[PDB]
């Protein structure tokens, strides 16, 4: 608060502290959101014990997933369905009137060890490792444990095998191709960064507002007003800036306790629709829950709810 | 407008015979003149 | 150092730009519409400017049952600009002396960088939970034999104390 | 352990000590606004109405009282939203107690760190302590495994547990706990072939 | 914003217009809870195709 609305100013400073504890408050609540971000980035993802790394010789059990697993081939330790996610989805213009953005404790790459850490976990070890020591499992049995799980008996995973590998591949490339062509098909995620994006610049271009005062620009405001007059100049910006800081921030708490409440649902899916096999149904994705695989996103996670959806009909009569 | 009359000019090849050229140009400012005179009929000076 | 271009006003740091003015034309916004170029005034140079580098100050520290031993943080500010001094993303940590080894995060600094008091306060790259190689292969499966009990605590708020201000 | 460790260490209860801290912090904080200026020849309310008249009171009060009124406004919308936060975990705390506490969930890592068995309430100061009773894994084994069993040509699958491979003596286990059992088609099932499964190792199936 | 707090009135807007974009964050979060509903509604009544 101080230095975004009083900044580079000592008497101005001096004026915001005859406001008592708002500074306190309002630092206080964004340093607990921030600390918020971190708890819930670490009930996603550092949710688990330990770092399981994938062997160098990738046979899942002849389902690829090199796809969606971080590779070697690019200097950052980043996948390439993952990288296009990124390059799909002004620091300093924003850190120079005091509205910088901390860093994450757990760096994108940082990011991207804990989405590898746990697709690999997921994938070696089903659901054990989010209860307790990682077990190793190959994945076509994952599959027909998740398909016990969910009501459908293991000999058609298994019969058919070859075919659900190569619908998966192909469902993949239908992955790679919708989210490289469409661009709204990102739009969960476009709408939380554009959001940010939004409050911030608004934020900004609130800075740019005059609120009622002669003038927007606070170091003109300072050299150009004695304090017997500035002092009531001063007052106004205060209250339209600190509102506006205020309401800022109230967007920020409000939106927060949406996307906690979404962090929530995601650390719930995460837990019982990744690390595990969900029985509730269309809570996981439309159509039967097999299993999930995060992704690692600008400041988010991605999820690829694997289903098992019904295709062709048939008519049969029936009798209780 | 406010105690300018302002004046602006733009040099820039030209194709088309008998029209307006599709594309985009911006006219700069080239002086700012101090003259506080209220302007509303024009004839233009042909030779 | 602390400017005044033309009256634009303002602390900062002045680089060269390699923007192309037009004539008329003396200086620049960005996207947060404020100023972030200017033609110096005396000789026709296009500068780019920006204000010097700053950021909060953290205290990384045991508790005072154990030690008075602190380190300072100053986040996202380059080392050389700062008058056991480690350079991270985050910035440059001093008072605490940098170690190869990889502990469990205690005291969270940001950018990957963790500390914590081992005796003498440390920092370090952090761990992402110590290191498993997960002896993973097609044919190979581990089912827990002696299981053991644990109740952990979770804590949830139900109430608030009923305040009611009129 | 419970008793021990939260009777030495003072954190260990500190996500209800955060929340009755966080709502003491809002009541003090509230007060030292009481105790703010807001731009005020003076910040208590009897000496403003003991040092002004009328007059004069009307406009200067008028603004002091628009100032403390957007402070109390401040604190409860801002109170409005963590009473949101509170609520929500409310929610999740009477989800958690109707299906974690009144009954049983099989939903993993949702009712604590392990397979869920129980909880247990405990009265605290505004809030409520779990004692959540769970499952969890501890000593490690390796096992070789198949994907399908070839008895007499057909596949057999398990209905319940995994296959261990001692060696010489494949035997079946339930998934969380190994307790090996002899195959037999009252806890395996019989679908299909073991002409199509890639990795069948063709072991021996009882028929009690 | 206009027509809630300046009614009708083009000077009273005009000076409104100094508090800068809380009209376009107000205007949009209002837009945002309207969509909103129209989302949730969508999702529990329009979950079939
Ligand atoms: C990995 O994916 C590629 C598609 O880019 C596919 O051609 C290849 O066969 C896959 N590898 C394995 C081992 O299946
Ligand atoms: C600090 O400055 C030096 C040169 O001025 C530069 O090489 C170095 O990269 C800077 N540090 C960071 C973290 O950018
Ligand atoms: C720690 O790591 C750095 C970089 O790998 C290395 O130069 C150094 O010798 C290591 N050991 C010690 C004791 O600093
Ligand atoms: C299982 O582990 C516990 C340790 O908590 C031990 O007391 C018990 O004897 C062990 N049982 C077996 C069968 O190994
Ligand atoms: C395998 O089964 C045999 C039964 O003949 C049993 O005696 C033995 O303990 C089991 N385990 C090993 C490692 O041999
Ligand atoms: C069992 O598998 C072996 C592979 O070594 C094969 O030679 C044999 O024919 C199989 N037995 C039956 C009954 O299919």
């Amino acid at each position: 608060c101080t230095m975004y609305i009083c900044g580079d100013s000592t008497e101005c400073s001096n004026l915001l502290l005859q406001y008592g504890s708002f500074c306190t408050q309002l630092n206080r609540a964004l340093t607990g959101i921030a600390v918020e971000q971190d708890k819930n980035t670490q009930e996603v993802f550092a949710q688990v014990k330990q770092i399981y790394k994938t062997p160098p010789i990738k046979d899942f059990g002849g389902f690829n997933f090199s796809q969606i697993l971080p590779d070697p081939s690019k200097p950052s330790k980043r996948s390439p369905i993952e990288d296009l996610l990124f390059n799909k989805v002004l620091i300093c213009a924003q850190k120079f009137n005091g509205l910088t953005v901390l860093p994450p404790l757990l760096t994108d790459e940082m990011i991207a060890q804990y989405t590898s850490a746990l697709l690999a976990g997921t994938i070696t070890s089903g659901w054990t490792f989010g209860a307790g020591p990682a077990l190793q499992i190959p994945f076509p049995m994952q599959m027909a444990y998740r398909f016990n799980g969910i009501g459908v008996t293991q000999n058609v995973l298994y019969e058919n095998q070859k075919l659900i590998a190569n619908q998966f591949n192909s469902a993949i490339g239908k992955i790679q191709d919708s989210l490289s062509s469409t661009p709204s098909a990102l739009g969960k995620l476009q709408d939380v960064v554009n959001q940010n994006a939004q409050a911030l610049n608004t934020l900004v271009k609130q800075l740019s507002s005059n609120f009622g005062a002669i003038s927007s620009v606070l170091n003109d405001i300072l050299s150009r007003l004695d304090p017997p007059e500035a002092e009531v100049q001063i007052d106004r910006l205060i209250t339209g800036r600190l509102q506006s800081l205020q309401t800022y921030v109230t967007q920020q708490l409000i939106r927060a306790a949406e996307i906690r409440a979404s962090a929530n649902l995601a650390a719930t899916k995460m837990s019982e629709c990744v690390l595990g096999q969900s029985k509730r149904v269309d809570f996981c994705g439309k159509g039967y829950h097999l299993m999930s695989f995060p992704q690692s996103a600008p400041h988010g996670v991605v999820f690829l709810h694997v289903t098992y959806v019904p295709a062709q009909e048939k008519n049969f009569t029936t009798a209780p | 407008i406010d105690g300018y009359f302002k004046i602006y000019s733009k040099h820039t090849p030209i194709n088309l015979v008998r029209d307006l050229p599709q594309g985009f140009s911006a006219l700069e400012p080239l002086v700012d003149l101090p003259i506080g005179i209220n302007i509303t009929r024009f004839q233009t000076l042909l030779a | 150092v602390n400017f005044n271009f033309n009256g634009l006003t303002g602390t900062g740091v002045l680089t060269e730009s390699n923007k192309k003015f037009l004539p008329f034309q003396q200086f620049g916004r960005d996207i947060a519409d404020t100023t972030d170029a200017v033609r110096d005034p005396q000789t026709l140079e296009i500068l780019d400017i920006t204000p010097c580098s700053f950021g909060g100050v953290s205290v990384i520290t045991p508790g005072t049952n154990t030690s008075n031993q602190v380190a300072v943080l100053y986040q996202d500010v380059n080392c050389t600009e700062v008058p056991n001094v480690f350079q991270t993303r985050a910035g440059c940590l001093i008072g605490a002396e940098h170690v190869n080894n990889s502990y469990e995060c205690d005291i969270p600094i940001g950018a990957g960088i963790c500390a914590s008091y081992q005796q003498s306060i440390i920092a370090y790259t952090m761990s992402l939970g110590a290191e498993n190689s997960v002896a993973y292969s097609n044919n190979s499966i581990a089912i827990p034999t002696n299981f053991t009990i644990s109740v952990t605590t979770e804590i949830l708020p139900v109430s608030m104390t009923k305040t009611s201000v009129d | 352990k419970i008793q021990d460790s939260l009777s030495s260490t003072p954190s260990a209860l500190g996500k209800l000590q955060d929340v009755v801290n966080q709502n003491a912090q809002a009541l003090n904080t509230l007060v030292k606004q009481l105790s703010s200026n807001f731009g005020a020849i003076s910040s208590v309310l009897n000496d403003i109405l003991s040092r002004l008249d009328p007059p004069e009171a009307e406009v200067q009060i008028d603004r002091l009282i628009t100032g403390r009124l957007q402070s109390l406004q401040t604190y409860v919308t801002q109170q409005l939203i963590r009473a949101a936060e509170i609520r929500a975990s409310a929610n999740l705390a009477a989800t958690k107690m109707s299906e974690c506490v009144l009954g049983q969930s099989k939903r993993v890592d949702f009712c604590g760190k392990g397979y869920h068995l129980m909880s247990f309430p405990q009265s605290a100061p505004h809030g409520v302590v779990f004692l959540h009773v769970t499952y969890v894994p501890a000593q490690e084994k390796n096992f070789t495994t198949a994907p399908a069993i070839c008895h007499d040509g057909k596949a057999h699958f398990p209905r319940e547990g995994v296959f261990v491979s001692n060696g010489t003596h494949w035997f079946v286990t339930q998934r969380n706990f190994y307790e090996p059992q002899i195959i037999t088609t009252d806890n395996t099932f019989v679908s299909g072939n073991c002409d199509v499964v890639i990795g069948i190792v063709n072991n021996t199936v009882y028929d009690p």
